[PDB]
Parts: C-alpha cells; sequence; structure tokens
C-alpha cells in the first residue's frame, strides 16, 4: 500500500517542563517537552516569549539542563523513547538559531527488561555523568567530558530490581543516587555512591530506610539541608542520615501528588501538585544551631489553592508557575500572599490549550469540516471544536470525562457519553449535574455514568441521563434502524462488580431526544460489555465481549438478534463499508468480515495473523485496513492479491508500516479543508492531543516522496543526529523493521522552507525546483 | 496573611510585569 | 452437549499430534478469563483464532505473546505493579472507552493471576464436519479446513 | 453360512458397539491422520467395510476366510500400535464380539 501519513495539530500535552540558562547565561529560559516537540521559552516583562520551537526524531523522555565546568550557558540532555541520547547547545550567531548537537549516540542495550515505572534520566549536581535508569538491574552512566563525543556509556548492576525513583543528592564528595525500591519487605530508601574510575557502585552516605507502602518520589534537597524528601501517599518524609523528619497531614490525603519543583534554590520551598488539581506548598522550616550548621526543623504543607491537573510543574519567576498538564490545559499561575477571599492564593494568569487526551472525536458540518472532539479527563475534560482557519479551537468544559460523542443532525444535537466521580456525593458541580432536564435509568470513590444531550449551537447541556449504578458506558451511535423513520440515541453499557472478570451483564438502551425530551424507547439484555456499535446497512452490529451480533430493528420497536459471530478473543472496534466488517480485536489485530446478505450471516475472509495491541482500526478503502497499535504505530493490511492457495487468501497481510511516536485513539472519515496527488483523507486523534491526517498515493507519486524523502534525509540536518529513517521504523519490544508504504509528510513539507540552494542539491539530476514546490504545495493544500 | 508565600525568589523583577 | 463431545473428541486426538502447536497453558488469556479450559470447548476457540496450531500446515506462524504489554494492562509478569492505583487510573483515563474498559479489566484479572505449571487436519477436519462416515478417502484436509469448520461449528452451538 | 457371517459382521456395526468400533469401520487413511508409517509397518490392509464388500462380492470360500480378513484386521490393530494405546483397548474389545458371536457359528 502507499500512504501519506502528514500532521494537521502537533502535540499539545506537556510531558515535561525544566527552567534554567540555556539560550544565554543571562537568559531565563523555560523548556517545554511535548512528546516529539521541544519549545524554548525566554521569560521577559511580559511574560514567556518562544525563541525556538524544535522537532526531534524521538518521543522525548528525559529532558534535562546541566553547566559543565567551563561552559558559559547551560547545556540540554535530551534521551528519545528509542534511547537516542544527545547532549545539545543552544548557539546564536545573529538572527540564526542552531541546536548544536554536542553529542549524540544511542545507549539501548541488546538485552534488558524495560522498568515499569520507565526510563529516568538524572545528571550529578557537579556534572560529572548522567546516569540512566532504562532497564532493571542496570544503571547506566555516561562520563561528561569533552572527549566523550559518542556518549560511551557503561552499565553497572543494580542489585535492586523494582526501583521506582532515583536522584543524585547535593553535597556529596562522590556522585551519590538515592532512589526508593521494592521488595519483599516492602519499599525502602537506599543510597550508592558511583565510582568512575572504578566503574562501580559503593555504599551510600547513609544506609537504607523503611518508607511509605506507595511512596513513589524522590527529591534530592540543596545545601544547606542536603538529604531527601521521600513523598508517598499520604505522608512526606525527609531523610538525612541520622535526621529523620515525617509528617503526615490529613489535606493530603484525598488525592495523589503526582510532580514537585523546587521553589527557592536553597530548598527550603517546594510546590506539589496532586491528581485532584490541587496545589500545596512544601515548607522546610530553618534551624541554625550555635554549631554554625544548619538542620531541618519541620516540615509544613499549605494549600496553596487549585490549578489545573499538573503533569509537571516549576516556578519561573517573581510568584508564577508553569502548570504542564497532559490531562488538561497547561497554564501560568500566580501566587499570593493574600487570598482571593475564597482561600485561594492561586491565581490563573495564562491557559496553554490542550487537546489530549483525544479519547473520541467526530467530524460535523456545522461544506467545511469541523472536528468535534472529547478532550480531557476528569476536571479538566470538555468537548474541543477544531476548524481550519491556523487551527481554531474553541473550547466547551464539562468539568467531568467525555468518553464518546456522536452528532444527530436531525436533532440539532450531540450526545455525548460521559462520566464523573461521586464519594454518593459527587465532588464538584459538573455538566451532568446542571443538566436542564435530567433522568435516571430505571431497571470510595464510583464513576457514574451520563448520557449527555448537548446543543449543537450553544454547546450546553440540554439533557442529561444517569445510568444505573454500576453501568459504564461504552459505546454509542445515532442512526436510524429498519423501517423505523426516528432516528435514535443507541447506548451499549456494562455492568461491573469486582466479583467478574468479563461483565455478565450489559444493555443496549435505544433512546429518542424529540420535543427537548429524552425517552428510553427500548432496553436489550445482553451478557457482555458492548464494546462498539455500528450502524450497518438498517441494522445494528455490536461487538458484546468476544462477539460480534448483528441486530435487526423489528415493528414492535425491539431488537431482534439476525446473526452472530465468535470467532474473537475481545472485539473492541468495528468499522464497517458496504457489506464488509472491521473488527479490531485486543491483541489478534484486525479481521474482516462480509455479511452475506443472501444467507443472512457473516462470512470470515481474512484476519491479520500478526499480534497487534489495537488501540484504533480503520477502513481505508475495500482493500486497505489502516489499524494503530498500543506501541506507536501505524500499519496498513491488505488482501493478498498474489494468493494461489486457500491458507494464503486467509491472509491479511501488513503492507505498510509507520512509526508514529504517538498514541492513536480514533480514527474517522473526513477533512478539515473545503470540499490532488492524494486520494482519501482519514483523521486520527491520539492521546498527546496530535491529530493526523493519512491518505493515499499512486505508484509514482509514492516512489517519487520516497526517492525526496532519501533526498531530504541526506541533506537535512537532524537535532541530536538521530536518522529518520531509524525513527519511523516499526518498533515494538518484539519486532522492528525499516517504515514500509509510508510517506513522512512532515519531513516532505519540511522541504518548502530550506534554502533554495539546498532545494536545488536536493532536486539534482532528480527536475527545476519550481515543479517540486507546486507538489509540496498541493499536498499541503490537503 | 500567608507568610509562608512571603519571599518567593526572583531572579528578575521586571519578569512577567508587564503581563 | 453434542459441542462439548466434538471437542473432547478432538482434544483426545490431538492428544498424539507431534506437529500440533497447542497455545500456552501459562497463557494471559487462561489468567485473564478470557479462554475457559475447564470446559473442553475452549480447544475449538483457540483453533478458531489460530492460538492453536498444526505446524505441519502453518510452519511460521507469529508467536502469541505470553503477558500484554504494560499499556495493555498495567501489570508484569505475574507480579503486583509498582506503579499506585490512582496513577494506572489516571493512565487508563487517557484510553478510548472500549480500550479503557479492556485495560481495567485486564488490571483487574491480571493482578489475581498466578502461574500454572507447565499431521492429522484431515480426520479433524471430518470428525469437525461429523462426516467421517460419508466423505470419500480422496478428500484431503489442511489445518485451513480444519480452522474452517471449527468456526462453522462454533457459529452454529455457540 | 456366509448370511450368518453377515449377520456377525452386521452386529459389530450395530449401534450398541460403536461407542469402541468405530475406528475400524473403514481402511486407515494415512494422509488424514498423519500415520506416514502405515504403508511400512503394515503390508496388507483390512478394514469392517472392505470385509462386508468382499462378503457382497462373495469372494469368502468360507467362514475361516472371513476369520482370516477379520483377524488381519484385529492383527494389524494390535501390530502397528502399542500395548495399552487406546486403539489396541477398543480392538480387544470388539474382537471379543467376534469371537463370543463367531464361536457360535
Ligand atoms: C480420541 C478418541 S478415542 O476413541 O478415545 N481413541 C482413539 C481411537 C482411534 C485411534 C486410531 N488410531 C490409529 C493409530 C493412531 O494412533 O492414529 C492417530 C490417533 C492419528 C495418531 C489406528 N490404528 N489402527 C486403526 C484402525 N487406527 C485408527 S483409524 C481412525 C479413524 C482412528 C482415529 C484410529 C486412536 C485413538
Ligand atoms: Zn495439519
Amino acid at each position: 500500500s502507499y500512504n501519506y501519513v502528514v500532521t494537521a495539530q502537533k502535540p499539545t500535552a506537556v510531558n515535561g517542563c525544566v527552567t534554567g540558562h540555556f539560550t544565554s547565561a543571562e537568559d531565563l529560559n523555560l523548556l517545554i517537552a511535548k512528546n516529539t516537540r521541544l519549545e524554548i521559552y525566554v521569560v521577559t516583562a511580559e511574560g514567556l516569549r518562544p525563541v525556538k520551537e524544535v522537532g526531534m526524531y524521538g518521543k522525548i523522555a528525559v529532558m534535562e539542563l546541566f553547566r559543565p565546568k567551563g561552559e558559559s550557558k547551560d547545556l540540554l540532555f535530551i534521551l528519545t523513547a528509542k534511547y537516542n541520547a544527545c547532549i545539545l547547545e543552544y548557539k546564536q550567531s545573529g538572527e540564526s538559531i542552531d541546536i548544536i548537537t554536542r553529542a549524540h549516540g544511542n545507549v539501548q542495550d541488546r538485552i534488558g527488561r524495560p522498568s515499569e515505572t520507565g526510563i529516568i534520566g538524572i545528571i550529578d549536581p557537579e556534572c560529572r555523568m548522567i546516569g540512566l535508569r532504562l532497564y532493571d538491574g542496570l544503571f547506566k552512566v555516561i562520563p561528561l567530558d569533552r572527549d566523550n563525543k559518542e556518549l560511551k556509556a557503561f552499565n553497572i548492576r543494580l542489585e535492586e530490581l523494582h526501583v521506582i525513583d532515583v536522584k543524585f543528592l547535593y553535597g556529596c564528595q562522590a556522585p551519590t543516587i538515592c532512589f526508593v525500591y521494592q521488595d519483599p519487605q516492602g519499599r525502602h530508601v537506599k543510597t550508592y555512591e558511583v565510582s568512575l574510575r572504578e566503574k562501580e557502585f559503593n555504599k551510600g552516605p547513609w544506609k537504607q530506610e523503611n518508607v511509605e507502602a506507595e511512596a513513589s518520589m524522590v527529591i534530592a534537597v540543596p545545601e544547606p539541608f542536603g538529604g531527601a524528601i521521600i513523598i508517598g501517599q499520604e505522608s512526606i518524609t525527609y531523610h538525612n542520615g541520622d535526621k529523620y523528619l515525617a509528617i503526615a497531614p490529613p489535606i493530603i490525603k484525598q488525592s495523589t501528588i503526582v510532580c514537585h519543583n523546587r521553589v527557592d534554590p536553597n530548598g527550603s520551598r517546594y510546590l506539589l501538585g496532586d491528581m485532584e488539581g490541587r496545589l500545596f506548598m512544601l515548607l522546610l522550616e530553618k534551624e541554625e544551631q550555635m554549631d554554625g550548621t544548619v538542620t531541618l526543623k519541620d516540615l509544613r504543607v499549605e494549600l496553596l489553592g487549585e490549578t489545573s491537573i499538573a503533569e509537571c510543574l516549576t516556578y519561573l519567576d517573581n510568584g508564577v508557575v508553569f502548570v504542564g498538564s497532559r490531562l488538561g490545559d497547561s497554564q501560568l499561575v500566580k501566587l499570593n500572599v493574600d487570598s482571593n477571599e475564597q482561600g485561594s492564593y492561586v491565581v490563573a494568569m495564562e491557559t496553554f490549550t490542550n487537546l489530549g487526551p483525544i479519547v473520541d472525536m467526530c467530524v460535523v458540518d456545522l461544506g467545511q469540516g469541523q472536528l468535534v472532539t472529547c478532550s480531557g479527563a476528569f476536571k479538566e475534560g470538555s468537548l474541543r471544536i477544531i476548524r481550519n482557519g491556523k487551527l481554531h479551537i474553541r473550547t466547551v468544559p464539562l468539568y467531568e470525562s467525555p468518553r464518546k460523542i456522536c452528532y444527530q443532525e436531525v436533532s440539532q444535537c450531540f450526545g455525548v457519553l460521559s462520566s464523573r466521580i461521586e464519594v454518593t456525593t459527587a465532588l464538584r458541580p459538573s455538566a451532568s449535574t446542571q443538566a436542564l432536564s435530567s433522568s435516571v435509568s430505571s431497571s470510595e470513590e464510583v464513576e457514574v455514568h451520563n448520557l449527555l444531550i448537548i446543543d449543537q449551537h450553544t454547546f450546553e447541556v440540554l439533557h442529561a441521563h444517569q445510568f444505573l449504578q454500576n453501568e459504564y458506558a461504552l459505546s454509542l451511535v445515532s442512526c436510524k434502524l429498519g423501517k423505523d423513520p426516528n432516528t435514535y440515541f443507541i447506548v451499549g453499557t456494562a455492568m461491573v462488580y469486582p466479583e467478574e472478570a468479563e461483565p455478565k451483564q450489559g444493555r443496549i438502551v435505544v433512546f429518542q431526544y424529540s420535543d427537548g425530551k429524552l425517552q428510553t424507547v427500548a432496553e436489550k439484555e445482553v451478557k457482555g460489555a458492548v464494546y462498539s456499535m455500528v450502524e450497518f446497512n438498517g441494522k445494528l452490529l455490536a461487538s458484546i465481549n468476544s462477539t460480534v451480533r448483528l441486530y435487526e430493528w423489528t415493528t414492535e420497536k425491539e431488537l431482534r438478534t439476525e446473526c452472530n459471530h465468535y470467532n474473537n478473543i475481545m472485539a473492541l472496534y468495528l468499522k464497517t463499508k458496504g457489506d464488509f466488517i472491521l473488527v479490531g480485536d485486543l491483541m489478534r489485530s484486525v479481521l474482516l468480515l462480509a455479511y452475506k446478505p443472501m444467507e443472512g450471516n457473516f462470512e470470515e475472509i481474512a484476519r491479520d495473523f500478526n499480534p497487534n495491541w489495537m488501540s484504533a482500526v480503520e477502513i481505508l478503502d475495500d482493500d486497505n485496513f489502516l489499524g494503530a497499535e498500543n506501541a506507536f504505530n501505524l500499519f496498513v493490511c491488505q488482501k493478498d492479491s498474489a494468493a494461489t492457495t486457500d491458507e494464503e487468501r486467509q491472509h491479511l497481510q501488513e503492507v505498510g508500516l509507520f512509526h508514529l511516536g504517538e498514541f492513536v485513539n480514533v480514527f474517522c472519515h473526513g477533512s478539515l479543508v473545503m470540499q490532488t496527488p492524494t486520494q482519501g483523507s482519514v483523521l486520527f486523534g491520539t492521546v498527546n492531543g496530535m491529530i493526523g491526517l493519512v491518505t493515499s498515493l499512486s505508484e509514482s507519486w509514492y516512489n517519487l516522496l520516497l526517492d525526496m524523502q532519501n533526498r531530504l534525509n541526506k541533506v537535512i540536518k537532524s537535532v541530536g543526529k538521530i536518522e529518520h529513517s531509524f525513527w519511523r521504523s516499526f518498533h515494538t519490544e518484539r519486532k522492528t523493521e525499516p517504515a514500509t508504504g509510508f510517506i513522512d509528510g512532515d519531513l516532505i513539507e519540511s522541504f518548502l522552507d530550506i534554502s533554495r540552494p539546498k532545494m536545488q542539491e536536493v532536486v539534482a539530476n532528480l527536475a527545476t525546483a519550481d515543479d517540486l514546490i507546486k507538489v509540496v504545495e498541493e499536498l499541503t493544500r490537503i | 496573611m500567608a507568610d509562608f508565600l512571603k519571599g518567593l525568589p526572583v531572579y528578575n523583577k521586571s519578569n512577567f510585569s508587564r503581563f | 452437549s453434542p459441542l462439548e463431545s466434538l471437542a473432547w473428541q478432538v482434544k483426545c486426538l490431538l492428544k498424539y499430534s507431534t506437529t500440533w502447536k497447542p497455545l500456552n497453558p501459562n497463557s494471559w488469556l487462561y489468567h485473564a478469563k478470557l479462554l475457559d479450559p475447564s470446559t473442553p470447548v475452549h480447544i475449538l476457540r483457540e483453533i478458531g483464532l489460530r492460538l492453536s496450531h498444526c505446524s505441519h500446515c502453518v510452519p511460521k506462524l507469529e508467536p502469541i505473546p505470553e503477558w500484554p504489554p504494560l499499556a495493555s494492562c498495567g501489570v508484569p509478569p505475574f507480579q503486583k505493579p509498582l506503579t499506585s492505583p490512582s496513577r494506572l487510573s489516571r493512565d487508563h483515563a487517557t484510553l478510548n472507552g472500549a480500550l479503557q474498559f479492556a485495560t481495567k479489566q485486564l488490571s483487574r484479572t491480571l493482578s489475581r493471576a498466578t502461574p500454572i505449571p507447565e499431521c492429522c487436519c484431515g480426520w479433524l477436519t471430518k470428525t469437525v464436519k461429523e462426516t467421517t462416515r460419508t466423505e470419500p478417502i480422496n478428500t484431503t484436509y489442511s489445518y485451513t479446513d480444519f480452522q474452517k469448520a471449527v468456526n462453522k461449528l462454533l457459529t452454529a452451538s455457540l | 453360512q456366509l448370511k450368518c457371517c453377515s449377520g456377525i459382521l452386521k452386529e459389530m456395526f450395530a449401534k450398541k458397539h460403536a461407542a469402541y468400533a468405530w475406528p475400524f469401520y473403514k481402511p486407515v487413511d494415512v494422509e488424514a491422520l498423519g500415520l506416514h508409517d502405515y504403508c511400512d509397518i503394515i503390508k496388507h490392509p483390512m478394514d469392517m467395510s472392505t470385509i462386508k464388500s468382499k462378503l457382497e462380492a462373495r469372494e469368502y470360500r468360507d467362514a475361516q476366510e472371513f476369520g482370516a480378513d477379520v483377524r488381519l484386521m484385529f492383527s494389524n490393530c494390535y501390530k502397528y500400535n502399542p500395548p495399552d494405546h487406546e486403539v489396541v483397548a477398543m480392538a480387544r474389545k470388539l474382537q471379543d464380539v467376534f469371537e463370543m458371536r463367531f464361536a457360535k457359528m
């Protein structure tokens, strides 16, 4: 197959943030890592001034600033998810900004089990080394010197296999790590010294001490204090050897603290963000002893107020704090000495739009296509209306998690599945609790699921239906069925109990929203979770646990089973085209079914037998089936045209592979441009808020753009010196192959921005530059 | 009121002044 | 039930096949309760999904993962996750509703998992088709035919 | 006489014994049962259906020639298969009927 993938909206979720002096010795810089993007801001009188935004050929997992001795300004260390390590330097020579790759390498190991808590990258305070926790039982040390241009690292065996979090401590004569680990005896905190010349671990300054069961975060405190602050679930502790200081404030019991940031350079004040979005300030009280040394007297936590749910926090300057969110919009907030009379010392200054996570979306015409996405989660959950302008985004906050969306044109309303958390009592007012009209279904923290009928124009919750206790709503469709002229809202549900592995119960509830009212038209009791539902030629195609069932709508306004298919593990996704059905499995990739109208049953055509942990499926055409899996890869499967035997004909062949670097949640047919080298248009929405487009090209077009990819890869310089072929290579923990049948549209589009001499070098002996500029412009206009 | 937010670090007092 | 009898028959002949490659008895599918080994019919299911296969007919089948990846369940193989339940819930909140439900179910079920201790395709096809005493000898069936017949039988009987 | 022989063969085809007689109802197909050794370890193959066809062909001269073929069948099984095996025990079982009703011929 020949496919063209291009980013329409860059990822918006913030995965990392740091402050330092990177662009110059005087500039105060905020660096933000959004997956594959690195943004550099200068803190100024007017706020954050962006100076350079860069794209990397990798998923940024570590991003740390450090200043070696003799360096006039901070150097950056970046590690990617594909273990591409680079030491970068910001270089400015007058109106020209370059990110110089001081050092680059790949620090992956041939053998190694990736750690549960993920890649950890820490830097020694004296910049003697970079430590990487990549695999269980292996601590990778990269010595920092001017001669180690290749990042020639070495591994030290770590006895503690289950390490939770590790930092380098301050004020140690030798490089020292302090980490929290789990063993059969619980969770503990331990220290080691690293010897570069000996290439080994030595005993830490202070012996191990037992910590909380859910101790999850390590904070290395600067001098004068030294030591570390361990943060868990319901306690905060400080360990500096003989000095142990634990507190258990009730205020932190309600939510888990997920991020921290040091405010004062001496470590007397810290910011702590929790999962509910609450911002606390940890305070370390000083005690200057008469001996001349400074010790810690007490720990205090104060509720500063409420922010966006923080993935990361960073104090910039003058009481201003950047809050980088992946579940909601990021924000600059201001800390004030005096409260707002509401008891809150935090005042929001600026909001940065984040579309992540995009759990579902749809294309509507409210001849110009608009995307409506279910974005965010919990109090950050909202609807996002994206249209071409570049992209214009309108936010409709729901204050609860949206899960599914379907447009009902005849009713001029959207149907949205939503969930809220109650303790029952709701934790805050939300869309489901502030509906104009509300109803409840007839026949610790709990999830309450609702169907919201929301006005298309005002985006106000017209109605909210509360489903049964322990009932989760999974699938939603707006369609007409059979001979019934009414358009219905069909919801697939599942009763959830801890006693059950698979749901033994579930429901298909058919509602009608008419005259600004919601009534339950029909209720069907099924024996499992209704994962997916599609309107299939006037009939209702549903997936219930491991079965795909086609129902008919009778004249009595009830569903009657027409046919069943059982050859699935867990039919999560369903797409249809004509009489074809694409069944996405939990692990068994994609299956092609053909409904047979003359037999009234399903027929299996071909299954992709490569195990793929599917996250979203789509049908490109009758032959091509596009799928996304949880290792951030896209694949395209075809029916084997050269199949001569039946066994060959039972196989869907993976003819296209491509490492996207994004976790695709939803595929939809539609375009954001007004109604060309490419045919077709499929939008996809991902966890990080990135939105992409997949199109199809012919043989000649694909060949030309692949040759251009090769030429551009030869010409274009990569940040971190990562090869584009390596980055786009299909990659799981099991299998790695080069990308096939996929043109990286971003690479091709980048051709228009290179210098004309570089254009001539690229198109030399291909063909003038003007024709190919026209080609790339036509590609852009899709 | 909040004596623990009194002395928040200042790198440059001009920063965020003209927000 | 007739389906159970046919499953028993199929199992009792495949127990002699040296080319047969059954699904790993310690597979996460048994642990996740997505396959039920109490009743013999599970073999038929595994035949339908090409989880159990004949190596003579299918020599180059892609291996089935033994345990789901961390993204898929959030549980290390037969180990309690280090990550706090709140963090796992927050991570699962980023998934589409079907995948979110599947991931929470897999987490909940595989948290309690404990390890399990460790070509007659033509005649099996005839057995499943219930045409052992009627088909001509000339008829030849591969694992493809056996799979198709098993799928048809499960469709009719389940 | 051979009418009696046919009666024993039908009483072996009879549905009462089919729980153990079923493997012997037709020749041992080698392509279907994956037994790529039969032609070597067994030279002349016999089955209940071939015996029935030879009765219909009146090819037997006497009840002992019928006994000879039905013995060559049980022998072929008792030989090609390990003892303790199931087909050797449903063979042992089927020989039982043959003998109990032949001994009364
Ligand atoms: C599993 C059902 S069982 O009835 O409990 N046991 C059972 C019945 C028949 C056979 C047959 N065995 C073969 C030799 C053999 O072991 O073949 C494989 C099972 C394919 C490996 C055999 N030797 N002599 C004869 C008449 N047979 C036949 S013909 C036939 C049809 C079958 C299934 C057998 C094994 C186990
Ligand atoms: Zn076979």
